[PDB]
């Protein structure tokens, strides 16, 4: 009776069979539909795709996310997502699999109301719970003292936990990360004049980030560098054969985490927000917290991203104390890996939510750990 | 790091 | 067969086995349960925490005292401290190991009454006796003839002793020291704007206190300095690094022993309670009560306070007169100390109340040398 | 010779003349300086606003308070505030108008000497006095036995007062009222996916406090009522028309003034902290102080709020003993109208401090009553 | 020209016109100085309180009698006492207004010295006369063959009178009476743990005693009575309204006027102490006295006492002899009777010492009857 | 086989070996017994003190006289004092130590039988006689016509003897001296207030009479000396440093042997009683009394008394007739010494009474010269 | 028992 | 309840 | 000082 | 006046 992990991120979705390593899918969070006419009779096959195959459809067509800053606004797509999820990925039976299933925190309560009545109403799952990806990355992070610091496709978020306990009023969150990092990248590409525009164009500059970009840990003297010397400059080839050239904006496009200003958000940068969550903290818990600063990949991938944090912190916080940051390669995976691990436990098993409950309880069950 | 690893140290805690 | 000796101390528990040099368990008289929610199910291991464990958890915790003023106030909790005690500290099956408690004097007779009915009947302790602190304090001090000055965290109380006989009428008992004096400097520390208001925040003042608070010898001479002259200053390190500097603070704290009106009680301090009660004292006592003057350790443990003691006490009493004050540095633990003496006495054994006398005389055997 | 009276308030500023029925300014304790850039060159008129101005201006500004919890953390934009209170809003010349200045108990005394030092200094103020908001209090409530609550925008204390004489001991403060409770209302309206992040936004979470917030008589039964019925919904547009609507939270916001666990503190709600001021009073003065239970304004503007705390406090305290809870409609200005009586009262005068002394005795004699 | 009777009490003053059946001053012999701050200008109104203003102001008062054990030890605040009694009670001008004091037997000499000088000195008084309460008691009680019992707020002493002659020898007097009864009262209800401390707490300790204690006839019955059924129990209510419940306490207290090795002290009871005063007379006088024991009120006041009191006495004296104890209800007042009534003789009148033989006889003419 | 001499004073028993010029022991004839509660178990080492241990002890102790006025009022503390007298001071086994034995004249006949038959049946001593003190003061002073004065602690008394004939009618008795002179002393001082109360009080009230007081030559003059001047005036310093001063009242107290009215008594001081026996006596042997008055110490120490007696006897006696007062720096001494005296004289030695004597002549044996 | 009664009492001995 | 009432109550007591 | 030589102090009193 | 001299007095007597 193999339980099943699913882990809905605003850009990757991933599941996988609790105990197993590393997810099976982690197909993009995404379901396109043809703008374009169809004529060919015989190839029109489908008005939607989901994400590994609408993305090389996505030439032909618009692609949207179901999600927004851990927020689901097309419910319909989402049991998209789900079912394909479950039938064509991972070719499970969900009446046998009982499930667990990620959130942000400080998320609407409504969203995971609706998704577990999905869960249980339309695929019969017989047992479920939700759990939280700060939880979850502490487990994947071998450790029960930490602050995890989080940014997916759409969430950034910082949670303390201590001994296991958590500080509900100590999260901060931040709606920034890799969507508006990759649409502050167009427009600075747009500077250079490269037009930009399509959503398939943004999976490119999306691409683009993923591999060019590197975070600065003296944003004035790369800026300085940029200028004085083409050393910063690389080139890539776009899908049709063309080539593009890009310089400081490299690094100017991921170091809009530590100054959302170049957003136009007032509310300060991750190294702050971290700080700031550090601080309200009981005082005792921080020489802990400084001790395990944990990091839930995604965005956090970047070149350099943990040489600046550190630096950062160091800065704010009081000198004469260990500040130190733990971001594995699995960093992105990590909250996966957390929940297959979470839901081995045989002492979790009795967290479990039963569709028995869910039909007693009625939804309020869900809320029990809401956090 | 590997998973089962993991599961048995919290287990074990 | 050797007997147990425990003094319940207002915030530290002592206890030890009989003729030993020194306690074994010292930890605090604390009793913690999590305020703040536990998410790692593996993690909230216990509802629980006892004064040990309880102060590196306190950054999670709410810790209670069980004991206010040398009253139990929480019966539930001294049962929790002192199992603890007997079987994860001492190692020990009270079933065979006789017992030897502490109370403060002028304590309600219920409280001995209810402590002595659970020693018996929970823990089954097959012979107990209660000993007045001071006549311990005397036996630690070598010596037949005392007055003696205490003061815990909770009560202080002045008691003299003659040839071994007790005063009942000259006892005089303030409840005060080290709780009080740690608030109120809480409250002065809190005029340059440290603002510290949890039980840990209490802890940290309480370390606070005990490593840089002094007396003063002239408290008028002293502020007239710190407003003159940086000199008295000293800078503290708090647990997540944050430094703190404090001036007039550290000896205006302590010196709120001498004068209670910075409290806002009435009673007069220390050296006058001391004064009154050797007056009370028929008029030959007086003299060889001048030549032992013994201090029951906890707050007397200050730097200066036997030298402002002495000055005090030759101001208030007749000059020509030798006035001399016995502080040992074992002051703290010399009640424990005193109760390793007394039980090991082959004189003392027949003191022992035994459970058949529990169960024959009611409680009433347990008041016959309540004092 | 017009005596003036100024309030600075955490989050309101008041400023009036003495011996008139109301302030004349009441405007924002805020101060505002553009985050986006500048362009038409006619309309960048100033680098900075103060409140009033700045609250229009805030959409485009970002706001600071320069004061904290009683605290004054920006003594540049205090400056700023009190200049634009003399020239713009009072149209007076402080070379001639003596003044009178409110601060929260146990205060930081640099502040104190701070402010001082600007009012002489800066402004060349003839003459001033500082003094303390509960005795202000009182002199609006027209008795001279009783406790005062108070809750401004930073500040919540209790202060004990009888026959005129003030009891320093009893007073007890927690840092929490508007603020925490309007941050504390952007999480829970979080909750409902109402993302509100500026500190515009945070206005406008203040206003949705100020008028939608009601105080429960019975917590629990209140959430049963708004788990079961739709009630207790209320509907309220926001600045660009969109519409909110609240529940539950309406009453759970100011609730957490009741249960600081929520924001995770453990200080006891405002009927445990009043109820403990009491106890710390001498036995005969508490009957007198359960008939005089008097609010300061402020937050304790909300509904309910004085029938709730009647309940807890004949909960708390014995029965057969009355207790009265006076708590006029002016209670919010009434600080500033206990000013305004004191600063016009003959027997006062003498209690000015001059400009003479204030080069005379240095900083130290506003000291004198700090209380 | 109405002579003045003033009797002074340790605690109560008594002051009264010549042939008035009752005093009209009886306000309590106290002086309060505010221990706490004040701070309304307008309320901190004086320095210092008499007996009756400063029993309500007490909750902020420290309470100090001028007056111990008959002996008066401040005399500033016994002129205040004295300078209240004729301006504010009796609204006369001592100027026309000859008065009588009273004084304990056996006091010190410079007492009665001091008191004359400040009464012709400070208040002009034209003519005075010193006389012993005892004297005082008998014309109270009507007959000239008497020994009395006295114990006000301070002494108690025994003196026998027959045909109006007095036996210097025989006279006997304890320090002790109520306030030392009340002191032991506070100690015993401490053995409940009802902490009563201040001087306000001191006073409401008496009101318990004045109302609650009653004297056992047997105090081993007494006691194994209220060990072995709760019907002794009675409750009170303190001015808070919290209750208090006593038990055997209540006759403990005055029995330790039988007693006083409860406090600690060797001299015999007040039944013994009359015996040996009756042993003291010539042996005819001792028939006559037996037949005429005469109560002076004050702590006399108790239920039981003369019972109590006739069963001592007539276990001590031989038998078949007549004992009897004579207690009016106006015991206590019954001083102050004797004064207006020995005022109003036509033949005392040339008793009376004039401020012509004060400056001619030095002081020593009060000496004349000193006894 | 030295034969014993004990001299049981009323306040001091003084015991020795015949021949000696000294008593060995001079310890008080005191037994005290603990008021106060024994707690050091290793402490509280006897019930009972005998007068040397028992007058350090005095502080804790209550001290009891086991004679009064010559008499003998507790047998078995009387037998501790002879207990501790052989073994403790003489180191002396009385089996083999024949005994002579101290009584005042006039005394109780089953006194002195039961005494005799304690010292016989308890101790087995073989040998005994009771001697009268007079005879003994008469030895020690070398003649054989004199009248002997005396005055221990307790009696009084004046005895005749010419040629060594005593005159049994001529004999008077006082119950007075040391004892009495110690309590009105104590009264006295109370007139200046020093408040002395407890009997370890009443011992120091003694060794304040012992050193202090002198006997005036003209009680009048010294009356007025000491008021009108301070010349008169000393100061002593009690156990615990305190100063007492003293006046008038140091002549005023011995002063109170001549005037034993200042007692109530009303019989004749010791002058007019030694005239008065002089006139019991034939009219020749008055001629060569007043050439032989002796003084028998105790009391008669004090400075003056022999010359106030030579001044009153010659103002009570006819002129041209000489008046002579012997009183050796002995006297105190002097019957101890009179009895070691005549327990050596060859000649008394059959005026013993052995154990078969009194077996066979019942007690009455010891009355053969009872006188 | 009254004071005046007491008074003509001591006043007629 | 005015301020003017309220300064002349403080000032008569 | 040592608890032992006061045990044989007080055991020896 | 010594106690040896006064019993050979008395013993001559
Ligand atoms: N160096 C120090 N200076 C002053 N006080 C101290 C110091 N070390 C410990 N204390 C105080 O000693 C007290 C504990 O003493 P203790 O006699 O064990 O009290 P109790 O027996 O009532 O637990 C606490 O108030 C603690 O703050
Ligand atoms: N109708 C209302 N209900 C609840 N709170 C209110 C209301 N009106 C104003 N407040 C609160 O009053 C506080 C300002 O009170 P005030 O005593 O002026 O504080 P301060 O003196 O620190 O500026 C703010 O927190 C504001 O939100
Ligand atoms: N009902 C009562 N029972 C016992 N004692 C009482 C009672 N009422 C008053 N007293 C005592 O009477 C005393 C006052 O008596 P009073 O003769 O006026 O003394 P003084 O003359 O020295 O002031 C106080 O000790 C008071 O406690
Ligand atoms: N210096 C002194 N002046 C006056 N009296 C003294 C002095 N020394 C001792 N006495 C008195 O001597 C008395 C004891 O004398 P003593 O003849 O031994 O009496 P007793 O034989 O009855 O014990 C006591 O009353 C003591 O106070
Ligand atoms: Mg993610
Ligand atoms: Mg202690
Ligand atoms: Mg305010
Ligand atoms: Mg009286
Ligand atoms: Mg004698």
């Amino acid at each position: 009776t193999t339980a099943l992990v699913c882990d809905n991120g605003s850009g990757l979705v991933k599941a996988g069979f609790a105990g197993d390593d590393a997810p099976r899918a982690v197909f993009p969070s995404i379901v396109g539909r043809p703008r374009h006419q169809g004529v060919m009779v015989g190839m029109g096959q489908k008005d939607s795709y989901v994400g590994d195959e609408a993305q090389s459809k996505r030439g032909i067509l618009t692609l949207k996310y179901p999600i927004e800053h851990g927020i689901i606004t097309n419910w319909d797509d989402m049991e998209k997502i789900w079912h394909h999820t479950f039938y064509n990925e991972l070719r499970v039976a969900p009446e046998e699999h009982p499930t667990l299933l990620t959130e942000a925190p400080l998320n609407p309560k409504a969203n995971r109301e609706k998704m577990t009545q999905i869960m249980f109403e339309t695929f019969n799952v017989p047992a479920m719970y939700v759990a939280i990806q700060a939880v979850l990355s502490l487990y994947a992070s071998g450790r029960t003292t930490g602050i995890v610091l989080d940014s997916g496709d759409g969430v950034t978020h910082n949670v303390p936990i201590y001994e296991g306990y958590a500080l509900p009023h100590a999260i901060m969150r931040l709606d920034l990360a890799g969507r508006d990092l990759t649409d502050y990248l167009m427009k600075i590409l747009t500077e250079r004049g490269y037009s930009f525009v399509t959503t398939a164009e943004r999976e490119i500059v999306r691409d683009i980030k993923e591999k060019l970009c590197y975070v600065a840990l003296d944003f004035e003297n790369e800026m300085a560098t940029a200028a004085s010397s083409s050393s910063l400059e690389k080139s890539y080839e776009l899908p049709d054969g063309q080539v593009i050239t890009i310089g400081n904006e490299r690094f100017r496009c991921p170091e809009t985490l530590f100054q959302p200003s170049f957003i136009g958000m007032e509310s300060a940068g991750i190294h702050e927000t971290t700080y700031n969550s550090i601080m309200k903290c009981d005082i005792d818990i921080r020489k802990d917290l400084y001790a395990n600063n944990v990091m839930s990949g995604g965005t956090t991938m970047y070149p350099g991203i943990a040489d600046r944090m550190q630096k950062e912190i160091t800065a704010l916080a009081p000198s004469t104390m260990k500040i130190k940051i733990i971001a594995p390669p699995e960093r992105k995976y990590s909250v996966w890996i957390g929940g297959s691990i979470l839901a081995s436990l045989s002492t979790f098993q009795q967290m479990w939510i039963t569709k028995q409950e869910y039909d007693e309880a009625g939804p309020s069950i869900v809320h029990r750990k809401c956090f | 790091m590997g998973v089962a690893d993991l599961i048995k140290k919290f287990e074990s805690i």
